[PDB]
């Protein structure tokens, strides 16, 4: 007499990750820990439906290292949308998705944008360079304190220098790399040196992108043009 | 001639840059006068650089009893009259250093403001860059002289599109300070 059932879900522990739209892989380092829980619901078939009188939790198991992002890449996930830069990327275990404890597919949060887009409007232009200059001036006159200065005039930041969107803008805006600690995509705004070389580099990239000889490169291989600019 | 308060720190910054002399930028501050209580005009100017630079970022210093006229106190922006040397800039920003000043500036009772200008190509000009106004204390004594100079920060600039380090070394090592003298 009816009935016995199991399924399984995942508790996932992860951090956000910043990416350029040109990048070909997401970083699984975003996944700090994942554990597959397995429940055993039992009871009886009901009138149209199911009733659960018991549930037996089998020993859960760490699968942090078995998790992948399947075929998703920043380049194939990026979609230009006004005031929207976040994506929930599904994880895959044994080549299939997993439900979380709320019955939704397990995902990790990423943010994806255009290098040089300080103001998060999906266009790299002179206004990104002048924003970056404003930040240069403000941090040149406060003891290099990033916590009282909002870099991006984006409404997603809204004047909050601690917003995740300001860290992201800083990641996008730090186009000229600086001597010192070798930074990863996981750096905080405060760790980056964003200064008049970044501002000038963004202005030069924009100006070059506007002229005929560079249009093909700007559209198709913008990293090559950034490299020309920053040398 | 030295008006950079932390000149030896600057010297270290430019230690490996060739020191070519000859034709470079001559940055200067003005020598003006004002009555006690008045707003003194102070002008930074650059000669011998017309069409030869694309960015600057400069810290000017002054006794901290002098207060620069503000545009927006909350953004810390400083009011200034733009001169011919900054015409056709793409962006310019001028801000007052209020918090986190270096010990060399606090110890010597200095205030500081920073002007940055950015051009698209070497459009930087010559002559006056910016004129600021400073409040001279009501109780200031006739004959009092207020020295105007600079502070060197590692990220400061006076550079051309070609990014030729010697051009910047010359500019920073040949700067001239200025004064405000209180009259009756
Ligand atoms: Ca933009
Ligand atoms: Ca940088």
């Amino acid at each position: 007499v009816t009935s016995a059932v199991k399924t399984q879900y995942v508790e996932i522990e992860s951090v956000m990750g910043f990416y350029f739209n040109t990048e070909d892989k997401f970083d699984t380092a975003q996944i700090k820990k994942a554990v597959l829980h397995t429940v055993y619901n039992e009871g009886y078939t009901d009138d149209g439906v199911a009733v659960v009188l018991r549930e037996y939790e089998s020993e859960p198991v760490d699968i942090t290292a078995e998790l992948t992002f399947g075929d998703a890449t920043p380049a194939n996930t990026y979609k230009a949308v006004e005031n929207k830069f976040d994506y929930e990327i599904p994880v895959y275990y044994n080549n299939a998705t997993l439900k979380d404890a709320e019955g939704n597919d397990a995902t990790v949060t990423v943010y994806i944008g255009l290098k040089g887009d300080t103001d998060l409007n999906n266009i790299v232009d002179g206004r990104d360079a002048t924003a970056t200059l404003t930040y240069y001036a403000a941090t040149s006159t406060d003891g290099k304190d990033a916590t009282t200065v909002a870099l991006s005039p984006s409404t997603l930041v809204g004047g909050n220098p601690e917003s995740v969107y300001d860290d992201f803008s800083a990641f996008l805006s730090d186009v000229k790399v600086d001597a010192g600690k070798e930074l990863t995509r996981f750096a905080k705004k405060a760790e980056r040196l964003i200064d008049g070389r970044d501002a000038s580099s963004i202005l030069t990239f924009y100006t070059k992108s506007s002229v005929d000889q560079y249009k093909d490169m700007a559209a198709n291989e913008p990293n090559k043009l950034w490299d020309i600019v920053t040398a | 001639n030295n008006a950079v308060i932390n000149v030896d720190e600057m010297n270290e910054a430019f230690k490996d840059v060739p020191d070519l002399e000859g034709e470079g930028a001559h940055i200067t501050l003005s020598n003006t006068t004002a009555k006690p209580g008045e707003m003194a005009e102070v002008t930074m100017s650059v000669s011998n650089a017309d069409m030869q630079w694309n960015m600057c970022g400069i810290h000017i210093i002054y006794p901290d009893i002098l207060k620069p006229e503000m545009k927006d106190p909350e953004e810390r922006t400083v009011a200034f009259q733009k001169g011919d040397a900054l015409e056709a800039a793409t962006g310019i920003v001028c801000m007052e250093w209020q918090e986190g000043l270096p010990p060399v500036l606090t110890e010597n009772k200095k205030g500081c403001l920073f002007l940055t200008a950015m051009f698209s190509g070497n459009q930087g000009g010559e002559g006056d860059m910016a004129t600021f106004r400073f409040k001279v204390p009501d109780n200031a004594e006739p004959g009092a002289v207020y020295n105007l100079g600079y502070y060197y920060m590692n990220t400061d600039l006076f550079i051309n599109e070609q990014n030729i380090p010697t051009y910047q070394k010359y500019a920073f090592t040949h700067m001239e300070g200025g004064t405000i003298t209180v009259e009756l």
